[PDB]
């Protein structure tokens, strides 16, 4: 058997039950046989991909005589619970000024930049920040050198970010604890996909134009990413601030609407189209 | 929509502020905010107004009733208050004034 | 001795015992074919990496292992193997392996002792000695009534400065580890080779600070988080007493609580391998049908009932919550 | 049956005493 | 029609074939009260870590 | 009966990992 | 945590000690004898209270 | 093994230190560390260096640029800094020097 | 059996409202 669960903005889990005479169960059990000891799974179905890392395994012998292995995995979201938002990412632990990380901007930009500066710290990077660090045009040629990195943010154009203006703050919170309320109040989903060579397209490729030409030619040569690189993004799956529907009828259809926060900050108006 | 929160003091905004998302921050810059300057008899009256500029108006306005010839509304701001306090300075110590 | 140091009936005598010879001589694993591998551990100069040294000499035994009527384990020479090979007597078992998680530890929250004080003293001295220097040689304030001494500034500067420097300097630490690249580990088969987690691993974990341990020693506080996040195995077994092994205290049973014991796992890829760890829990049950035997936990295992894992987290919280109140 | 849930409840109550006190 | 967001998906497969999908539409509390307890304990540990700072 | 309580216990332990790190 | 007022009574007495000591010395007994002229010993109460606080 | 924790300040070690595992600590001895001494005009200049010896060296080093004829490297330790400061004391109050 | 465990769970979820609020 196998089981896997996806949760919005939380760590899903997965498990496999397997025979001990399976050659892959023997590979999981033999930690001598792996120089690079961690074990990862992917489950692929209908373009969706669950990926995660093994937490533990049980080899069980029951009273009734059944012998089996259970392997348990945690979803890749768990990386954000093992990344801390330092008060200043660009300074040593010995000196942390200003005392709070604080950022104001569109919610997708403010969260993804707060992640990108801690990914720069963890990848030991010496890169000078542009005026907008999440503009892809600043990352190449031979600028960011992302080729060896385990984690990266998907870049995007700032003038198109419609996500609501907000404050992200931390003094050595986890990124999960930092983003929890911002994602809930903005109604946003963080998403991650691992790039697999030879089956996925490059994560940053897009075909925008009149003729539909690639927006940056040779993007895989300019922005190389290793096999298994975890690309972070934030997606706006609740159009509450622009256009969506909260209800409706099977007879006449869904009722289109917009929400706006009134000037007291507490009450939301609903405007029906 | 019509509600947006107030930008907090010193928060980063698009373009990175003064200190470039904090990457241009150093211990030397940060210490210059809370350390008292290195001073000596040749520098001290240039050092004094840099200390007075740290202070809130509630502190500086307790000099207002003592200083003569103040300009109209000068103590309404910190720079204007420090300008008025430095206008009250005389270039000899209080004991020499009282002996003479 | 009984006349010189009288002790009442029921007196509870407290001792500490070293049933893990890890820093002197013990074994972390071996084979049923060739025996247990004797080894030593040492902490290297960073405090975090432990080296494993393997003894090349032929095994020696403690002098009790020659004495008539003795039974029991010393950590120099563990002997007990629970075999899950054919003709096993164990009723049921669960063997668990947990991988190492975290690869660097982050500590802190408050500056080290004296750092805030040394800054505040400098601001007091600077503001109070500056207006002292000005009042003594350079200047005075012309008020409506005559000259005025400028006030001492050291208290008001220290006041306005406190939010800007308190817990800025020496207030956090990051401690690294060789987990990603390669270590030798006290697990059967990992003692002589070097293995690392891989290029993909969890990055940071916070060392809890409610009792301020990082202000006494940041390395020791990170040793405790390293231990909590280690690669480990455990084996829980249900077995009837006194064949093959008697369970009882040293001198009366082959092993007791805290002793190093070995075991083999039924479907394991290398069938002769002995995993060695310490007995952490013993449970005995008797009914009007006779004994149910012993439940033995070998190595460190989380409560199987998830409600007891909820109580274990709540005990740690109430202890941290108590010190935050001090 | 209710009795089997009640028996296991009583065992968990006796093991929770490792972790709590009045 | 009640419209809300898919907050959880779960898929299970066995030797008998697929068991299909559990879909949670809108934000539901955990069904097992023990998981409700583990959720409140995660919240306390996040707070204790900031009170220590 | 006891095996059904044991299966549900194993599933809860796998779901608790959303909320915990050891 | 100390009963309320106890920490304050100690802190007040240390603030009085350093400030009144240097006031007494500057009034009657001594001066600091710097390169130019003479110097008052600075008020000591705040710096004593600050370094004494963790003790 | 080669790694050993650093002994914390004031930690008890075999033999019990000064205060015998703390059994010889008393309220009188403890108050003598944080309280300002009982002082009067006959004792004050003996009391002053006992206050200056409490101070961190980077506070006392604000006097280094003011004392004339300081001995070579005297401000490298607290006892040397306090000896330099007491070497600069003159036994008449500042006002009498300026009248004279 | 699993139905009785589901009934026991719904009763505990209700009693836990004495001790919890959003």
């Amino acid at each position: 058997s196998h089981k896997f669960e996806f949760i919005e903005n939380e760590t899903g889990t997965a498990s496999i039950t397997i025979s001990l005479d399976h050659y892959l169960a023997k590979w999981i059990a033999s930690h001598k046989g792996r120089a690079r000891r961690n074990v990862h799974v992917s489950f692929d179905k209908q373009g969706a991909r669950w990926t995660g890392r093994m937490d533990h395994y049980d080899i069980v012998r029951t009273k009734e005589g059944d012998v089996y292995m259970e392997v348990v995995f945690k979803h890749d979201y768990e990386e954000l619970k093992h990344i801390y938002v330092w008060a200043n990412p660009f300074l040593r632990p010995e000196f942390q000024f200003p005392k709070l990380w604080v950022m104001f901007g569109p919610a997708k930009w403010a969260l993804l930049l707060t992640l990108f500066v801690n990914i720069l710290r963890l990848e030991t990077s010496l890169w000078t920040l542009p005026d907008n660090p999440l503009d892809i045009s600043e990352w190449f040629p031979f600028s960011l050198n992302p080729g060896n990195w385990r984690n990266i943010v998907k870049p995007f154009p700032f003038l198109a970010d419609n996500s609501p203006l907000t404050i992200v703050f931390s003094r050595f919170k986890s990124f999960h604890d930092t983003a929890k309320n911002v994602l809930a109040d903005s109604q946003l989903t963080i998403v991650c996909r691992r790039y697999f060579h030879g089956e996925d397209p490059h994560p940053f490729a897009e075909l925008s134009g009149e003729l539909g030409l690639p927006l940056i030619e040779g993007i895989a040569s300019l922005i190389p990413l290793r096999h298994g690189c975890l690309v972070w993004d934030i997606v706006d799956n609740s159009g509450w601030g622009s256009e969506t529907a909260f209800g409706g009828s099977l007879l006449t259809g869904l009722v289109r609407a917009v929400m706006n926060i009134a000037s007291d900050g507490m009450t939301e108006g609903i405007d029906i189209y | 929509d019509q509600w947006v929160p107030d930008v907090p003091d010193g928060a980063f905004v698009i373009g990175g502020g003064d200190y470039r998302y904090g990457q241009d921050m150093t211990e030397d810059i940060a210490r210059s905010l809370f350390q008292v300057p290195d001073f000596n008899p040749a520098n001290a009256l240039l050092v004094l107004p840099q200390l007075l500029l740290r202070l809130p108006l509630e502190a500086l306005q307790k000099f207002k009733d003592f200083i003569p010839n103040v300009l109209e509304g000068a103590f309404n701001t910190v720079a204007g208050a420090v300008d008025a306090i430095m206008g009250a300075i005389r270039e000899t110590p209080r004991v020499l004034e009282q002996i003479l | 001795i009984a006349s010189l140091i009288p002790l009442r009936h029921g007196c509870l005598v407290w001792d500490i015992v070293d049933n893990s010879g890890w820093g002197s001589e013990t074994a972390f694993g071996g084979s049923l074919l060739t025996g247990l591998v004797r080894a030593v551990m040492n902490i290297a100069s960073d405090g975090m990496t432990e080296g494993i040294d393997i003894y090349t000499g032929l095994p020696t035994y403690p002098g009790e292992y020659y004495t008539p009527g003795f039974l029991g384990t010393y950590p120099k020479a563990p002997h007990v193997v629970f075999m899950e090979s054919p003709y096993t007597g164990i009723e049921s078992s669960k063997f668990t392996y947990t991988e190492a998680t975290d690869t660097s530890f982050v500590l802190g929250g408050q500056s080290m002792p004296g750092v805030n004080e040394v800054i505040s003293a400098g601001i007091n001295m600077g503001g109070d000695f500056l207006t002292s220097l000005i009042n003594s040689q350079l200047a005075t304030l012309g008020a409506f009534g005559g000259a005025i001494d400028l006030p001492p500034l050291g208290g008001i500067m220290d006041a306005v400065a406190r939010p800007l420097y308190e817990n800025v300097v020496l207030a956090f630490m990051e401690i690294p580890t060789l987990r990603a690249a390669g270590l030798s580990l006290p697990i059967a088969g990992l003692e002589d080779i070097v293995t690392g987690l891989g290029d993909f691993h969890y990055n940071e974990g916070w060392v809890d600070g409610a009792d301020k341990a990082f202000t006494i020693s940041a390395i020791m506080a990170a040793r405790a988080k390293q231990w909590a996040t280690r690669a480990k195995h455990s084996h829980e077994i249900q077995v009837s007493d006194a064949a093959p092994y008697i369970i009882g205290e040293r001198g009366h049973g082959h092993f007791w609580l805290g002793d190093r014991v070995g075991t083999t796992v039924l479907g394991y890829p290398d069938p002769y391998t002995i995993f060695v760890e310490r007995v952490t829990k013993l449970t005995y049950e008797w009914t009007s049908d006779g004994p149910k035997g012993w439940t033995i936990t070998i190595g460190y295992k989380e409560p199987e009932d998830p409600i007891l894992k909820a109580f274990e987290l709540i005990q740690y919280i109430n202890s941290n919550l108590g010190q935050l109140g001090i | 049956v209710d009795d089997a849930i009640a028996v296991k409840n009583n065992e968990v109550n006796k093991q929770a005493l490792t972790y709590t006190r009045r």
